[PDB]
């Protein structure tokens, strides 16, 4: 019984031989081709030729693929709205018009360089301040409202009103998408391996576009090198344009994106524009609250609507506010079609909302911790969207992380090294994370499964989730050997795949644990049901000698199971009914030191508390606390996406953008779990802990905020009370132009 | 009429007929070679998923020198008489996995995995290099290698037991 | 060691065993492309989709590869690469006299958050110098503190120090169609002679608007009257660039708080960037120009006073 | 055993431990699924016979398979059936896609095994007695021949 | 419903235009190997050296 | 210095500059041009499962002439400006069915269908000869073809519908 | 066309345009393999385990393809395909009156439940007799009709009728090492010339053991007095053989039930098996090459009385 035990990552040791398969990794068949696909290079044109004279002169040449090719539909995406290849008109840089197909990825590559296409300009929609001036939004406006505003504002002795930018990310799995595609030859049957996090979509999809029934196709997932959210949906793309080459051929044929293509082409994070009014006391005590938000949505709808929504929902963070007012948009734009990444809208709500509480404790004058945690959710209180916090662990987490980061003796150590310093200033926070647990659409907390015992007594699992490096499939066969009572070593996970495990929601949400752990759980306990009979005539044999004489009194050993998360369905229009069935909670402390001459800063110390119930794994959920954690900081500080003016991506590659390095993180890195706190709601009393500490990287942006406050003070302004605005990502263009000084001006 | 190419891989002979100028040590090793643990990442230098080590005698300094490089901008035609090393060439589970392989493994420095050969492969040319090195050596030696899952922490604490 | 030959679909590659056969090779074919490490060449193949139906690798031949210590300064074949450069200086540094490693430790600097291990191994020096990025962190370096470059063709041989002229245009140096970059030398410090080199910790672009400098000043024996002043920088135009008209008016003033406002005054008119300058940042990096300057400014003065 | 996947465009995938050597397995279960379900044959397929499908199989032989795997798959449809019962009565003038579309929606598991286990053998060689074989098939044949002496 | 009905076999089709797909029919991975069994040519016999 | 073999494989040319005198024209489709309807079988003439059509013009007889052959046992070096057919030349369920394809298929000539391809092509290489044959001529047009599995009077009974 | 030239591993294959090269090709290299269909070769490579280094494929020559209507019979090339040999046959018979067509009706019997199209297509009529199986159907028949074989190297030419001594030995013929099989010349039936030809339905062993029989009888003009009469016998030694000492007994003897009765006596004599001969079957051999014999004398019997 290894539940609660730091067991290492089922895959580790073999990833780290290099003789874990990748997408890419598989041998190709000796008739296999590759694809190139052709992408435009206007934001907004209609496509007056295309012209593939030169590129038919590459060796190794097999064809050029395109909209005409496609045998069912050209429809595609979520929601109906985007086209598997280009007709008429691109409407941004990275749309798919075309693909190549050729012997091998090199003359694929020089073939696709060389089609040549033109075009016609369209009037382009770019940024969200062209978007809410040109009216571009998808569907209307979404909306929470607690309380009375008007009122609210009455009450209020100081109001401050601002906007706030946060950029978007690239999702930067080292691992780009991937697709083998393997026709059959009969009957419309395909078989596909790919890196993707919903294998559900990419069958329906590709069975779509082929206009041919879904049973017709097997998609098969081994494990991708990271997902983050970014292979949810947008895997399709690649997948779809590989299957129709395998179709229109005959042959296998793979494609795994080159970094440069997947930048451009495959969506990242939501940048976020909000507008936001507080209302509050000399105290520091929130009255009312009104915040519009703003997303760049790209191309298409994908997931934009579902992380708006969950924008609304973490909009509070963990603060009690009576009079409270949420909406959001999403822009349409000429820009690569935005998707799920890590956090799900959650962190561009939560900076927001952390923001506009660190300008209230300024405006007051009052300690920031002070104004956080009189502004606290007490348990028991309802949000927002009046969804009772049972359980609310967010004060121990604060009082923990105070206590172990020693945040009143660092702080002022912090200020003692701001009086003695002239050009260097150093920085410090404390930040609140709640984030909800569940899928905001209840029709996808669903989960199955489908176990199997050979006559050996060794067990196959299968179950909806993929493997990401999140370690799910470490944490299910935990999971079965405690249920089932025999040794891990007994049980095995392959792969995700669709004729095993069928309708599988996307590995995502952060829930995988949770729902597959209860489908897999439950299966176990229909084979346990099985072999009691056996048990019982053999109470001292051995588990290989009750499955035997199962196998041998015709019992089957072979079932499904099934999970439904129970209670949920949120209503916009009443705001009520449980959005989440339950909160993750967490705390970090953040000390950085900046060079006020160059912008640039040091990671000095990071301490997180997190609450994740009754971990099933101490060593994988500290492992996603601190990759989290470095994401966020990577968001909020780091990564800089950056397009022409003509909405074309400049920033495609390591060199351009950077993510964390090696050098990046914190001197001092503290992560504890909170002991002593089981959840009720998850299997074994564990909690969800994948997206919940990306935000406390915004734990540094605000360390950061505090040190351009002390620099500010030392050369630009006497006014204590003073607010500025700082945008994410805080880089050292951002940091050294807030520190106004004699070489500013 | 084109001159032969020699080089090792994993100590091995290779001998390419007809090499192409345009060939990347990388597609070599993966779809010439079948060796599928050297990753493509980025192809531009800034991940080191490629990385691998390479060994020559120095014709100037003497000595046999090892150092780490790029399979992804090596061109082959630049390794004639050198002998290339791949995570593949220093141990497996199948056989038994280098110090540096294990440690990795078990000290939780690997989640998806994808960046892990590239990471060892680094690792492994410091220890080729200076077999006891110093913290500070260990942490600069992977200014070339790029880990999105894992926010570095692990791996450090891992391989800071080679140090001192 | 022989030449050897490769030809594939599309290119032609020579590994020459000799100078003799590289100048030669350079002399019948020069539009032929010098590829050391490929760490620029593969990427303007690859992403920029440049073909270069003739390459010639020099990797092999001696004269290329030496390390020669001179009484004017350390001398690197133009193919030696960055590691050792770094080996070399780092070597250097430890030996020499604070007062003589002047250049060397700002050389270092640069290399400080320079590419991983895996690029600097390979990774040549000429390459870098002769790629021309206007944000090489190198070139602004070598020109403040006047490098020598020794360039070859068959027959030709010239020494030529490093100045705003080596760089005329975008991506292009002064070398001739058929000539290589034998060697560098990276010069010791003289007495009264201080350096600093500085970077923007960041770049957006591929190869515009990252802020890198080389910062030198020479004063009048014991003094704090400037003899010559050389500030260099990358990331402010197409080309690596010297503010030569600012610090032309220093030369024979003081260092002192005057000097700090005329320079700064001079450096935001003479490197003034348009409001749509290619890679935007206008006032981040106007105020790098201003805010590095005064770093050396401070430094120079603790080095003296 | 067998397994039955409904996806959410009302196809339906039927593995069984039966394999296909030419005498029409799959075709007979097909019809059998089809049957059972009340849906058009060209609704349901079966693509191969798998270790990871269906465990613990018995060999494809003794000319038993369209019997046990066809009472293995029937009861996997009564399971389907059972399950979309529900939504057929909300529904009663709506297609079998639209019945399978709200059970995906209400989270209504559309996968499910199926068994079958023959009652009432168990032979002994001492005693003489326990039924061998579930029934007996029968039939007769006339040959006339010309020989060539 | 066509239980009772001669419903040709379903791959029949693919069969006759020679599309159906057995084993060896599969193709073949690009570092793909091939085996021969080595057989006794007695009867009964003790190995003495292969 | 070895001459080039041409031959036509379903309206297509193929250009052998290498041909091996010990390659059957079986291995060839297979495992050369991917061309697996036509089936091994026995490999020594017995089964009739690798049949396929060859045409060539007879520098003799003046005219095109149409026969059947077994794959495994025709070398490729025998085959010089000859025309292939198999069973892909002729339909598939793809595009379109030959009627002797639709015919046996609908009769219930096929069961495990291994031997259906070279069935296929006796039957076709018989109707490209004689479009109405008699059903004395279609009886015998099968002595070279073995199935296991049907009892063979199917198959007979659907090719019947060709005759008179 | 030109003669073509294949090289693989191991085989070396020469397409002959021509006679002339043919011959030439066959004098220089005296081992080479001539391959026409590949129907039995193709089987000694595979199954026996043969190699032949050098092969000539004569099959493009139109001597080795000429069909010829002379006034002793046909004559067909020896690389005449058994359905061409088979479709000509059908054709002359007919055509001709029953007199003139008793040996190729006898052919044509053994064709009957021959091989299928497949193989028939592409066998040729030369390579079943220079195969020189035991138990080949057609070299009985041949050697019972006196079938004119002729035989051709570089420079000489002969025609010699079919007999026993053409098969010496297992598996050989009355070939040099420099020759070839030409043409077969298949002849018409003379007046009071009776023929018949039969077969075992199933053999057992890949070349043993498979009673096949060609029968001739020749009658004095109007009689039932025998002038010639030949029985050839396959499956029943290790070649093709004749029962001479039989058949010379009853020369001058009248078609009676005395002439069966010592016939079938000779017969159980001359062609008897040891207990043990190769491919069993011994008492059943025996019964049909009586039986055959039997079936021959009532035959005979009808076409008279
Ligand atoms: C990941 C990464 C990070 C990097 N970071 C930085 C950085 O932070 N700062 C910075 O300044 N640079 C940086 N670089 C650029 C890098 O340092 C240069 O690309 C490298 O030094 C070029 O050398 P090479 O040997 O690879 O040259 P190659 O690609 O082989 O050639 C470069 C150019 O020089 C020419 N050439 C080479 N030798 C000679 C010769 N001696 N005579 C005449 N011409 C010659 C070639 O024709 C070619 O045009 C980085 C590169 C990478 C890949
Ligand atoms: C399955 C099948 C069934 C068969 N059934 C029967 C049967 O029932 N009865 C029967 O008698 N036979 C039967 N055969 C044998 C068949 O008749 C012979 O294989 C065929 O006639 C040989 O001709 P080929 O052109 O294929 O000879 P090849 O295989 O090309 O050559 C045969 C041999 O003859 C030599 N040769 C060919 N031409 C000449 C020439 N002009 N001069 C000198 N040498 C020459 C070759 O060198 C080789 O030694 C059967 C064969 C098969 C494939
Ligand atoms: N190594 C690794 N960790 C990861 C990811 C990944 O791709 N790789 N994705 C994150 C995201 S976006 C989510 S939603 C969760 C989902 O998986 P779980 O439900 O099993 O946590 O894993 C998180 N942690
Ligand atoms: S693939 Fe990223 S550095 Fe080589
Ligand atoms: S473990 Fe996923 S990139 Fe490092
Ligand atoms: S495989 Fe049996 S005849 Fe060719
Ligand atoms: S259908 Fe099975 S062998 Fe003919």
């Amino acid at each position: 019984d290894t539940v609660g035990r730091p067991l290492p990552h089922l895959a580790a040791a073999m990833q780290a031989s290099g003789e874990a398969v990748y997408c890419d990794d598989i041998p190709r068949y000796e008739n296999e081709l590759f694809l190139r696909l052709v992408t435009s290079t206007r934001a907004h044109a209609k496509i007056k030729s295309i012209d593939v004279s030169e590129a038919q002169k590459v060796p190794g040449f097999v064809c050029f693929l395109s909209a005409d090719d496609i045998p069912g539909s050209n429809e595609t995406g979520l929601f109906n709205d985007e086209t598997v290849f280009a007709k008429d008109t691109v409407t941004c840089v990275g749309h798919i018009i075309g693909a190549v197909v050729a012997d091998t990825p090199e003359h694929a590559e020089r073939a696709a360089h060389v089609v040549k296409v033109t075009y016609e300009d369209l009037p382009a929609i770019i940024t969200i301040e062209d978007a809410i001036k040109n009216n571009s939004f998808y569907g209307s406006e979404l909306k929470i409202e607690k309380g009375d505003l008007k009122k609210g504002f009455s009450e209020a002795d100081n109001v401050v009103s601002g906007e706030l930018y946060i950029g978007g990310q690239d999702h930067f799995y080292l691992e780009t998408h991937c697709t083998i595609a393997i026709p059959k030859g009969e009957e419309g049957e395909m078989e596909l391996f790919v890196s993707t996090q919903n294998a559900m979509k990419t069958q329906s999809f590709v069975a779509k576009m082929l206009g041919v029934p879904v049973n017709r196709i097997l998609v098969r997932v081994k494990r991708m090198g990271g997902g983050f959210g970014g292979k949810e949906t947008r895997s399709t793309l690649v997948s779809v344009a590989v299957a129709l080459a395998a179709y229109k051929t005959g042959h296998p044929v793979r494609c795994m994106l080159d970094r440069n293509e997947d930048m451009l082409i495959t969506g990242g994070r939501h940048p976020f524009l909000a507008r936001y009014k507080v209302g509050f006391m000399k105290t520091g005590t929130i009255v009312a609250l009104e915040v519009d938000h703003y997303s760049n949505a790209g191309n298409s709808r994908d997931l934009s609507h579902s992380i708006m929504e969950r924008a609304l929902f973490h909009m509070d963070n963990c603060y009690k506010i009576p009079n409270i007012r949420g909406t959001g948009r999403l822009c349409k734009t000429n820009l690569s079609s935005n998707t799920a990444f890590r956090g799900f809208g959650g962190p561009q709500a939560l900076f927001i909302a952390e923001n506009w509480m660190s300008e209230v404790a300024v405006t007051c004058g009052l300690p920031a911790e002070e104004v956080r945690w009189k502004n606290m959710y007490k348990e028991g209180d309802l949000t927002h969207f009046n969804q009772r916090l049972e359980g609310f662990s967010v004060p121990r987490c604060w009082d923990e992380c105070l206590k172990s980061s020693q945040y009143y003796a660092r702080k002022s150590e912090v200020d003692k090294f701001n009086k003695e310093n002239c050009w260097k200033k150093r920085g410090l926070c404390i930040i609140p994370t709640k984030f909800g647990i569940s899928f905001t659409v209840p029709f996808l907390n669903q989960a199955g499964a489908l176990i199997h015992v050979y006559t050996d007594g060794s067990v196959l699992v299968s179950h909806g989730g993929t493997e990401m490096g999140q370690g799910l499939h470490t944490k299910m066969v935990q999971v079965a050997s405690k249920a089932l009572k025999i040794p891990i070593s007994k049980i095995y996970i392959s792969e995700t795949s669709t004729n095993t495990v069928p309708n599988s929601s996307p590995t995502a949400a952060s829930v995988s644990t949770d729902i597959y752990g209860q489908a897999v759980y439950e299966a176990c306990q229909t084979i346990l049901k099985r072999l009691e009979p056996f048990k019982k005539k053999n109470p001292d044999g051995s588990w290989e000698d009750w499955v035997m004489a199962a196998y041998q009194d015709r019992v089957s050993l072979s079932t499904t199971g099934f999970y439904r998360t129970p209670n949920l369905g949120y209503s916009f229009e009443t705001n009520s009914g449980n959005a989440f069935h339950y909160f993750t909670y967490g705390v970090a402390c953040s000390e950085v030191e900046i060079d006020c001459l160059t912008g640039d800063h040091k990671n000095l110390r990071t301490d997180i508390v997190m609450d994740v119930g009754s971990s099933l794994n101490p060593a994988i959920d500290i492992g996603q606390v601190e990759g989290a954690f470095v994401q966020g900081l990577g968001l909020f500080t780091l990564e800089e996406l950056h397009y022409s003016p003509e909405g074309s991506l400049h920033t495609r590659g390591p060199s351009t953008y950077k993510i964390p390095a090696f050098g990046s993180i914190p001197t001092e890195f503290r992560v504890s779990l909170l002991r002593d706190c089981p959840n009720k709601k998850a299997i074994y009393a564990s909690k969800a802990v994948g997206e919940p500490p990306l935000f406390l990287g915004a734990s540094v942006f605000f360390a950061i905020k505090d040190a351009i406050r002390a620099a500010r003070a030392q050369h630009t302004n006497n006014n204590t009370k003073e607010l500025f605005r700082l945008d994410s990502p805080a880089t050292p263009e951002k940091i050294r132009n807030a520190c106004v000084d004699k070489f500013t001006t | 009429t084109a001159d032969e190419l020699v080089f090792f891989v994993n100590g091995k002979k290779v001998v390419e007929k007809n090499a192409d100028p345009e060939t990347t040590l990388l597609a070599y090793l993966r779809r010439k070679l079948g060796l599928r643990g050297t990753k493509l990442g980025c192809g531009e230098g800034g991940c080191g998923a490629c990385t691998v080590m390479l060994s020559k005698y120095d014709r100037l300094q003497d000595k046999i020198i090892h150092f780490s490089a790029n399979a992804c901008l090596a061109p082959i035609c630049t390794l004639h008489h050198v002998a290339v090393t791949t995570v593949e060439g220093i141990g497996s589970t199948k056989t038994r996995l280098h110090p540096v392989q294990e440690r990795i493994a078990k000290s939780h420095g690997s989640q998806c995995g994808f960046c892990t050969p590239g990471i060892v492969m680094s690792m492994y040319t410091l220890l080729r290099n200076q077999p006891e090195p110093t913290v500070e050596e260990i942490e600069d030696a992977f200014q070339g290698n790029l880990c999105r899952c894992t926010g570095y922490r692990p791996i450090l604490q891992g391989f800071r037991t080679f140090a001192k | 060691p022989k030449q050897l030959r490769f030809e594939g679909e599309r290119v032609t590659w020579i590994q020459a065993s000799t100078l003799k056969e590289l100048l030669d090779l350079k002399a019948q074919h020069p539009e032929a492309k010098l590829v050391v490490g490929n760490t620029e060449i593969g990427i303007e193949m690859k992403f920029k989709n440049q073909l270069f139906p003739m390459i010639i690798c020099p990797a092999w031949i001696p004269e290329l590869n030496a390390v020669e210590h001179g009484p004017e300064g350390i001398s690197f074949g133009a193919a030696c690469a960055l590691s050792s450069v770094e080996k070399t200086l780092l070597e250097a540094v430890a030996k020499l006299p604070t007062q003589k490693t002047e250049v060397f430790r700002g050389v270092l600097e640069q290399l400080r958050w320079f590419a991983g291990k895996q690029v600097k191994s390979v990774a040549s020096l000429g390459g870098n110098i002769i790629t021309a990025s206007p944000i090489s962190d190198l070139n602004p370096v070598f020109m403040a503190s006047g490098t020598k470059l020794t360039i070859v063709s068959r027959g030709t041989r010239r020494t030529v120090p490093m100045d705003h002229t080596f760089f005329p245009s975008y991506r292009k140096t002064l070398l001739g169609p058929e000539e290589i970059l034998l060697s560098i030398e990276i010069p010791y410090s003289r007495e009264d002679e201080f350096f600093s080199a500085f970077k923007q910790a960041s770049r957006r672009e591929d190869d515009i608007a990252k802020v890198t400098c080389g910062m030198r000043v020479l004063f009048q024996p014991g003094s704090m009257q400037v003899k010559e002043l050389a500030l260099c920088y990358g990331g402010m135009a197409d080309r690596t660039i010297s503010a030569l008209k600012t610090t032309q008016k220093q030369l024979s003033k003081f260092w002192n708080e005057k000097l700090l406002q005329d320079v700064c005054a001079g450096l935001a008119e003479e490197l003034s960037l348009s409001p749509d300058a290619p890679g935007g940042m206008i006032e981040f990096r106007r105020t790098l120009t201003l805010s590095f300057f005064f770093k050396f400014y401070l430094t120079v003065l603790k080095k003296l006073g």
